[PDB]
């Protein structure tokens, strides 16, 4: 009675992985190799569609990670390579009479260094931060990079300010946006909508505290791949932002010298005023309220008769034991121990920060980067939009953890899934081909 | 609850024209094909015309292929038939009926499911 | 409606917008490779339709009967009470058989037409 | 004549050589990208013709009436006293409307044929 | 049989498996270039068939008569006593002429159909 | 044996100052120049 | 025995055997390896 009828254009799809393209309206993350965006992008709500999402198996995260690594390396490649700095430095304390922090943190180091001509050497005096200089045994020191990697000097003309990037599907594919309030991070979404591209995502790099991200709409949302397994990280998305005021109060100068036929080195100069400790302020009442909200929501997965305690980080170097961020182009590392020291049983907080010029990004070994100093006083204002916590009896201790940059992007990409359209199928109908 | 109400004409002479119309209620008009069936005062039933649910496919009995036009308006729930020439042999009661066709994705019909009461057309 | 707007619609309603999805299939080495692969897959689907005797068509009727074991639902339940996403799952285990049957019936139809045209 | 030789010919004469231009559409990353883009545009034009019910055709008649407001010239002025380059300019503001009308009329034709074939 | 299994079969038997070879035409810059070139050649063959009035067909009859000088063998010798590899060699010097004749006959057929449809 | 097809009754407007072919030719020459000079001796020892 | 041209003495002859011949090759000395650093991220390995 019934016959097979072939239909092409059928609105069905399969889970798939593919290559998404960059769309965005000098700067390290805003290269010319990116498609101008649509001024009026479309969104089509899908009624009666309940697709299952899984933010922990989302292939978009690995592509975004690789694309950021590629852009970073492409921007740093055509710049001065400072191999001549692996020389013996003769260093003394910059400010021997300082009776505050920064005592011993800035060292006045003398070294020779090459000139435009190979037959002559110069004598250079420059200041370095303690974190960049290690003792050999006025003392002899070397740069940490000479242990594992030559440093490429970042070009001073390329900004490190985050610029939002939109990811767009190629033809034949579609991006589904969950739009489910209080989304678990996995499972069915009741408000699935199809979009041409994602919203703009700022490639903000930080540890322990997520900055300038998206906020939750209804409540603080705690997401993890596995709560029971203590090896997994917990991403806490806040429904309110916490304002962070970070600064490097010193009026720093920048000097430069020629080092070769077409190369120049930039270095820390004098200080036009007092030497002051870099630091960052967070409102105390706001942080205490935010942490209270986090514990209130966190108890739902452990019980209402437990004790939730927060503690600072334990082992590792400053990449994982401290908060880190790019403020004004300078790289700050902040203690944060004053933020995570509490036991929860059923007006301004000041965090000290250190500046480091020798940078080993993306947890790579063998590819060191040198950040040129920036002249002037640096101040910036950031929003805390989420936390990273790890687990460590009725008392559970949480620590900042973090350090794996993909965890900083899942918190934004958790609502998107890539599907492939397969617009061909069959169905029985009362229709015969004569 | 299904009802078809005829609102037809009266007496015309040969060479003229008459338009019949039916109003539908109690069902989704656009979901069914509809047709006209003719019955002369002293004769049995015969099929005259068939229109599908979208008003895009029309069929006629050979005797009226060059004389009658069948149309429908799915927003008004109105079926209408424009009859030309109207000869003496066309005197009859004209009934609207629901059924007679199904648009490929529906189960088979090939029968008249619901009937009206009929307009009387005379010549 | 727009692209995939009918995804939650019934099959008998969703089929009204096949053109909308069809037009969205064609509309930096990794990106070039993705574009070439998308073109190859589009052409594979067009070739598959072509070998079934369905060329410039979005809705194409064939002469392969439904064998019931593939799905024994009433016609009105499939077209009025199902979406295409669900249907794609119910018969996901039978599409290779149907495709083979369609290819064979087209081969028979083309040979019969070639012989029929020879009757001077 | 050769490729584009008819560009200065009238529409009723230029249409005689449509094959000549059709055959010239298919006949170092930047060059590979240009070739992929050319293939995608060719396929977009073929898909656009396909969704109108015009598959293996260079000249294809449709059931969309001319609305006169698009162009109210006499048929003999358009075909005997105009080139295709001029015509492409006179109606450059109406091609989207015509394309939409063609797509809708093809959808109606395919649905009507599917229903017509069901009459056992 | 499988891909090219009919290569040693006679023409009248080998034609039974045209689908098998047709489906195997679509199924690191050098490799991407090779894939793009393969796509372009596939499309050139499809366009060439399209301009002859043979769209969704593997076997397509035309109105070009055989001129005998191309090959004066008996029909039964060509179809029962020859393979396609041999036939491709016997008439390798005449394929351009045949292709031109097919293109011209299709142009005439399309123009005649366009005029025939105008008879209100 | 390249082809040229004269176009009768065609009057196209040209603008040599907005012709994109010039920028491509420029870039192609720069690329060929740099590709040819790259695999050669780099004389850094002459800065003496 | 296969060659492009047997008569032409400039061509090589490839002889494919129908049996294999077993070859036992060795460096009997118990050699050590030492290494040194040579730069900021480079190391050289040498015979010890
Ligand atoms: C989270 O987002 C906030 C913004 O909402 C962001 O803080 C902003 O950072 C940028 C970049 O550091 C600041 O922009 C600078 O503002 C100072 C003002 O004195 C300018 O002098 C700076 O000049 C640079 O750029 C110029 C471009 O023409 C150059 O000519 C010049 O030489 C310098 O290179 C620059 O414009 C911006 O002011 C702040 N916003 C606020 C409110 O302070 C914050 O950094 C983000 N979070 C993270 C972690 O990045
Ligand atoms: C620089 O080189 C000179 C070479 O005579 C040496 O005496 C001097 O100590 C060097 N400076 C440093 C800081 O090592
Ligand atoms: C030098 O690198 C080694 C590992 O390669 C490390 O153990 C050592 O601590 C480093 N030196 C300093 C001074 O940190
Ligand atoms: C899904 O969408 C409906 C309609 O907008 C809304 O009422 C409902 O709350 C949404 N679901 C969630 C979980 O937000
Ligand atoms: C954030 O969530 C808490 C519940 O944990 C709620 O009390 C608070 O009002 C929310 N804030 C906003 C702005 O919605
Ligand atoms: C999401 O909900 C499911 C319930 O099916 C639960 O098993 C899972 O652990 C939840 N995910 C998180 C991150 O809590
Ligand atoms: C989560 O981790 C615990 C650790 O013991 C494990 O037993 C459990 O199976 C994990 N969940 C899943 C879904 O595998
Ligand atoms: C830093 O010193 C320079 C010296 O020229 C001065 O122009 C600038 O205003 C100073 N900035 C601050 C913040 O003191
Ligand atoms: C480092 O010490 C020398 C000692 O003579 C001094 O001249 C120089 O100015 C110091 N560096 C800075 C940046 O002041
Ligand atoms: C941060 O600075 C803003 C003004 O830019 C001020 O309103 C806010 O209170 C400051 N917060 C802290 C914690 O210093
Ligand atoms: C502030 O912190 C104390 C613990 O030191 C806590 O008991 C109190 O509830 C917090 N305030 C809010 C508003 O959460
Ligand atoms: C942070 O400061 C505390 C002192 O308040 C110190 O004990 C701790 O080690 C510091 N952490 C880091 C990572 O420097
Ligand atoms: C930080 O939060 C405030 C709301 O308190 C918002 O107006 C501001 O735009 C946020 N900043 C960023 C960079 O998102
Ligand atoms: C979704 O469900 C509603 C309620 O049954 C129905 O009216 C509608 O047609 C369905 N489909 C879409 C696309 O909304
Ligand atoms: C239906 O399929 C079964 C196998 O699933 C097969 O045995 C049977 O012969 C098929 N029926 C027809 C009519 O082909
Ligand atoms: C060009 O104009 C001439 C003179 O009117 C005419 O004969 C010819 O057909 C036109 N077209 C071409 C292609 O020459
Ligand atoms: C012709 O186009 C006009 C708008 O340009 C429109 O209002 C009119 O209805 C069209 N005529 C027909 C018959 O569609
Ligand atoms: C090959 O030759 C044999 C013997 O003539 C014949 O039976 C067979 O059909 C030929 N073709 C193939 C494909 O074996
Ligand atoms: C057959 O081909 C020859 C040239 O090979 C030609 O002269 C002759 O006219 C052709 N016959 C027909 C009927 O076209
Ligand atoms: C292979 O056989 C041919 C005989 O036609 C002979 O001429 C040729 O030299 C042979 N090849 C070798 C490598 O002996
Ligand atoms: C093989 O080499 C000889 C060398 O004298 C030459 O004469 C002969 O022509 C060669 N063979 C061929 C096939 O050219
Ligand atoms: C080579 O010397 C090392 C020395 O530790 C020994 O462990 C190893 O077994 C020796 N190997 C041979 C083959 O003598
Ligand atoms: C090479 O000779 C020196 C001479 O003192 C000796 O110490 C060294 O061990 C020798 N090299 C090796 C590998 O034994």
């Amino acid at each position: 009675n019934l016959w097979v009828t072939v239909y092409y254009g059928v609105p069905v799809w399969k889970d798939a992985e593919t290559t998404l393209f960059c769309a965005s309206d000098h700067n390290v993350w805003a290269t010319h190799a990116c498609v101008p965006t649509d001024p009026n992008p479309q969104e089509i709500h899908l009624e009666n569609v309940t697709e299952e999402f899984n933010m922990w198996k989302n292939n978009m995260v690995e592509q975004m990670h690789e694309d950021i690594i590629s852009l970073w390396d492409q921007s740093l490649k055509p710049c001065v390579k400072l191999t001549p700095l692996c020389v013996t430095l003769q260093c003394t304390n910059y400010a021997p009479k300082l009776r505050s922090m920064m005592r011993g943190e800035i060292k006045n180091c003398s070294f020779n260094m090459t000139t435009e001509l190979r037959d002559k050497k110069q004598k250079v005096y420059s200041l370095f931060y303690r974190l960049d200089v290690v003792q050999i045994n006025n003392k002899e020191y070397r740069l940490i990079n000479c242990n594992t990697s030559a440093i490429t000097q970042a070009c001073p003309k390329v900004s490190f300010e985050p610029i939002p990037i939109h990811y767009c599907a190629p033809a034949g594919f579609a991006i589904l946006k969950c739009k489910d309030k209080k989304f678990n991070g996995t499972g069915p979404c009741q408000n699935v909508s199809t979009v041409q591209c994602t919203h703009g995502i700022k490639p903000v790099v930080s540890t322990q505290l997520l900055l300038n991200g998206s906020l939750a709409e209804e409540e603080v949302i705690i997401r993890s791949e596995n709560i029971t397994n203590n090896a997994k990280n917990i991403l806490v998305q806040l429904n309110t932002s916490v304002q962070i005021n970070c600064t490097r109060p010193s009026n720093n100068t920048v000097k430069s010298i020629r080092i070769g036929p077409g190369q120049a080195f930039y270095y820390f100069g004098d200080v036009l005023g007092h030497v002051r400790m870099a630091h960052c302020n967070i409102s105390k009442a706001t942080w205490n309220e935010t942490l209270g909200k986090v514990v209130k929501q966190l108890r739902k997965h452990f019980g209402n008769n437990t004790i939730i305690r927060f503690a600072q980080s334990s082992g590792g170097d400053l990449e994982v034991t401290t908060h880190s961020f790019n403020c004004g182009g300078e790289f700050f590392y902040c203690n944060t121990s004053g933020l995570f020291n509490s036991t929860w049983i059923s007006d301004s907080l000041i965090l000290p920060c250190w500046i480091k010029q020798i940078i080993n990004m993306w947890q790579r070994i063998g590819q060191a980067m040198y950040a040129p100093p920036i002249q002037g006083v640096i101040r910036c204002v950031s929003n805390i939009t989420g936390l990273i916590l790890t687990r460590d009896s009725t008392t559970e201790t949480f620590r900042p953890g973090g350090g794996d940059m993909r965890d900083n992007w899942r918190s934004e990409l958790y609502k998107y899934k890539v599907v492939k359209i397969e617009p061909l199928g069959v169905a029985p109908t009362r229709c015969k081909r004569r | 609850e299904v009802q078809l109400v005829e609102t037809g004409g009266g007496l015309v002479q040969p060479g003229g024209s008459l338009k019949l119309s039916c109003r539908a209620s109690g069902y989704t008009f656009s979901s069914f094909a509809m047709s006209w069936v003719r019955q002369a005062p002293g004769k049995g039933l015969e099929w005259v015309s068939l229109i599908n649910d979208r008003g895009g496919l029309t069929f006629y009995v050979d005797s009226v292929k060059g004389r009658f036009t069948i149309s429908r308006d799915n927003s008004k729930n109105t079926l209408s038939l424009q009859m030309h020439s109207l000869r003496d042999g066309d005197t009859a009661v004209y009934y609207c009926a629901t059924g007679g066709m199904s648009s490929a994705l529906q189960s088979s019909k090939y029968y008249f499911d619901f009937w009206g009461q009929g307009a009387l057309v005379t010549v | 409606d727009g692209f995939l707007g009918a995804a939650g619609s019934t099959m008998g309603a969703a089929s009204m917008t096949l053109t909308v999805q069809a037009r969205n299939l064609l509309s930096g080495i990794k990106q070039l490779q993705a574009r070439v692969l998308a073109v190859e897959h589009y052409l594979r689907d067009q070739q598959l339709l072509g070998i079934w005797g369905c060329s410039g068509k979005l809705i194409c009727c064939t002469n392969v009967p439904w064998n019931s074991s593939w799905s024994n639902r009433n016609l009105s339940e499939i077209w009025d009470n199902m979406t295409w996403l669900q249907w794609d799952k119910e018969i996901s285990n039978y599409t290779q058989i149907i495709y083979g049957l369609l290819e064979e019936s087209q081969n028979q139809q083309e040979k019969n037409e070639q012989d029929l045209l020879a009757l001077d």
